[PDB]
This record gives C-alpha cells, structure tokens and sequence, in this order.
C-alpha cells in the first residue's frame, strides 16, 4: 500500500493511505511523498487525518452513518484547516 | 416549479429518523411553498398518510442543517404494493469536514458576535449564509 | 471486521485498519512495510501492556464498536537500537489554546 506522510507545524509526522490524502485537492497540489503545514498543530492535523478515515468509510455506504465529533477547543482552528485544505 | 402533484391517491409512509438530530419533516404544496410538519425525536418513527406524486425533504428542526431521505435528497411517495407501506429512512449525510466545523461554531457563537472572531472575512460570510430550505430550493430548480 | 488505529511511537504516528481477527505479528508486517523495521526489533502495546505476537487484535480488546474510523484506538511501539530495547515513550499532541470569550 502508499502512504504519504504529513507533518504539523511542532514536528508530528502522521502517516495514512495516499487514497485518504487525496480527500483534499490542496494536498494533492502540494504533491503533484511528505508535505509540512507550518500553520496547522498537532491536535489540528490529527482530527483530520481521522476526517479522511471516517469520509473513505462512511461516503456510499446504507449502515446508519454517526456524527463527526469536534471538541470546541479545536473547532475554530479547524475550520482554518479545513478552509485551507477545501475538504 | 418543484411542487407536489395533486393526485389524490392514498400512499401510507414510513419516517424513520435513524439521525442524532430532532427532525423537521417539510411538505412542499401545490403551489411550491415549503409547510413544515411535527418534529420526530432522534431514533424515533412515525406511520404517517401522504399522496402519490407529492415531494418531501427533511432538516434538523433546530439548526435547519439538511438531511437525506434514502440516500438522496428528496421523497416522493409511491404505489404501495401487497398493503405494505413505504420506509422512509432519514439519515445524517457525510458533511464536509468545513460544512461541520461551521455547525459546531455556529452552535457556540450568537450571531452578532461572528464578526468579533479572527477569521478571514469569506469565512464570516460562509458563517452567516446559514443552512435554509428557500435556498436549497432555489438550487434544486437548477 | 474492520478497525481502525492509531500506530504511535516518539512523534510517528501511522493511521490504518486491520482484521479483528488478525494478529499483533500480522500488524508489526505491516509497521514493517511503512518504517522498514523486522518484527524482530518491535515491541507493540496497549497502554502499558506488552503484545504477544500469536495473539488476535481482538483478543488484547481493540474491537469494532471501540476502534472506530472517527476515533481510533492506540498501538504504542517501541525499537530495538542495537542490543536492547528503548522505552515506550509517545510525544502528546499541542495543547488547544483557552476558548475566545464569544465562545464561552
Ligand atoms: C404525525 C406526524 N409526525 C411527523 S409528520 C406527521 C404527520 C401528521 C399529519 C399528516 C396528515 N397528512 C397530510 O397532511 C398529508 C401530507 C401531505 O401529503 C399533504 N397531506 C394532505 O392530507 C393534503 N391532502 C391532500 O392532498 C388531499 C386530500 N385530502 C387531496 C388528497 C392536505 C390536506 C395537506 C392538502 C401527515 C404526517
């Protein structure tokens, strides 16, 4: 399988599925095998990677689908994020 | 021009809200106006009476944000076969990753003070352009 | 079934799924395709417990309904450098800054 690795602006490198980066057209822009987001921390970043999980396994499926959780302590900077990443 | 059809056939429905959220079901009459109906609590169901050719949608009753009815947006009763009726199945769809940062923030911040936060401006206005039926209308004609 | 995790180590973190049914050797294959390392030098864990290699995903409680897409569960590591073993060590995330007064 291809991963990609992405890394926070305090130097957490996440890795995750290629097919799973490519959710954001940003990304797939700054690719086209690692990308650094000098803006966006770890406890940002982290949501998102388990943004594009719960997207590649929820979009086109009939079991009931829950709701995506975001804490309010994050969710200003991650609607930064995802502004930026236009995901 | 999206509006119900006056058919007068009888087709007994279904709404099963299988969503976190309290749901408003909508009718739209047969002059297109959108008439709102009782809500129905998360995970409950109701046996309800409608007509064929009429159309539906469906909305979290508080924030107004939209929610799909057997995969698709919109639902339109049909000829019940051997008695049985139709099931309706109300679901959360996949939001966008900003779509649902905007409902969080919005659930957190009165609306006079969106301006007060420091964000770039089109995310102000992507704030105050809240989730509404005559807009998706609009759309949908498309 | 499917769950998914969260594989951490010092300021490495890989996002994957495996088989319920699979085993913690089967899992550090799969590390080994993504950091280059042999299962020889991994030790994986939960919490603070030490994983046996025979044993399935399920078995050491990382289960369908707790190891979900939008909420992973974690699988500490640790390497082998030269003889012996380092510590388990995972750098945590940054802190969220305090709720802005609109807000609150
Ligand atoms: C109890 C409940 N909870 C959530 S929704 C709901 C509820 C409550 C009451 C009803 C009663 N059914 C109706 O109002 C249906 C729904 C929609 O098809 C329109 N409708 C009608 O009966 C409509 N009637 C007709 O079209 C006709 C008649 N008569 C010409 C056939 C009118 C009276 C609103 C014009 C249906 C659903």
């Amino acid at each position: 399988m291809m991963y990609v690795k992405l890394i926070s602006s305090d130097g957490h490198e996440f890795i995750v599925k290629r097919e799973h980066a490519l959710t954001s057209g940003t990304i797939k822009a700054m690719l086209s095998n690692e990308v650094n987001f000098r803006e966006i921390p770890s406890h940002v970043l982290s949501k998102v990677c388990m943004y594009f999980t719960y997207k590649v396994r929820y979009t086109n499926s009939s079991t009931e689908i829950p709701e995506f959780p975001i804490a309010p302590e994050i969710a200003l900077e991650l609607l930064m994020a995802a502004n930026f990443l236009d995901c | 021009v999206l509006r119900s059809v006056n058919s007068r056939e009888p087709s007994q429905v279904i709404f099963c809200n299988r969503s976190p959220r309290v749901v408003l079901p909508v009718w739209l009459n047969f002059d297109g106006e959108p008439q709102p109906y009782p809500t129905l609590p998360p995970g409950t169901g109701r046996r309800i009476h409608s007509y064929r050719g009429h159309l539906w949608l469906f909305r979290d009753a508080g924030t107004h944000d939209g929610l799909l009815v057997n995969q698709t947006e919109l639902f339109v009763p049909s000829l019940n076969v051997d008695g049985q009726p139709i099931f309706a199945n109300i679901t959360l769809p996949v939001y966008t990753l900003k779509e649902r940062c905007l409902q969080v923030v919005r659930s957190l911040v009165k609306p006079e003070n969106y301006r007060r936060l420091d964000i770039v401006r089109s995310l102000y206005e992507d704030l105050e352009d809240h989730p509404n039926v005559q807009k998706d209308l609009e759309r949908l004609t498309q | 079934m499917d769950v998914f995790l969260m594989i951490r180590r010092h300021k490495t973190t890989i996002f994957t799924d495996a088989k319920e049914s699979s085993t913690v050797f089967e899992l550090k294959r799969i590390v080994e395709g993504i950091l280059k390392r042999p299962p020889d030098e991994q030790r994986l864990y939960k919490d603070d417990q030490l994983l046996d290699d025979g044993k399935t995903l399920g078995e050491c409680g990382f289960t369908s309904q707790t190891a979900r897409p939008q909420a992973p569960a974690t699988v500490g590591l640790a390497f082998r450098a030269d003889d012996t073993f380092e510590a388990l060590c995972i750098e945590p995330f940054s802190s969220p800054p305090e709720l802005p007064d609109v807000m609150k």
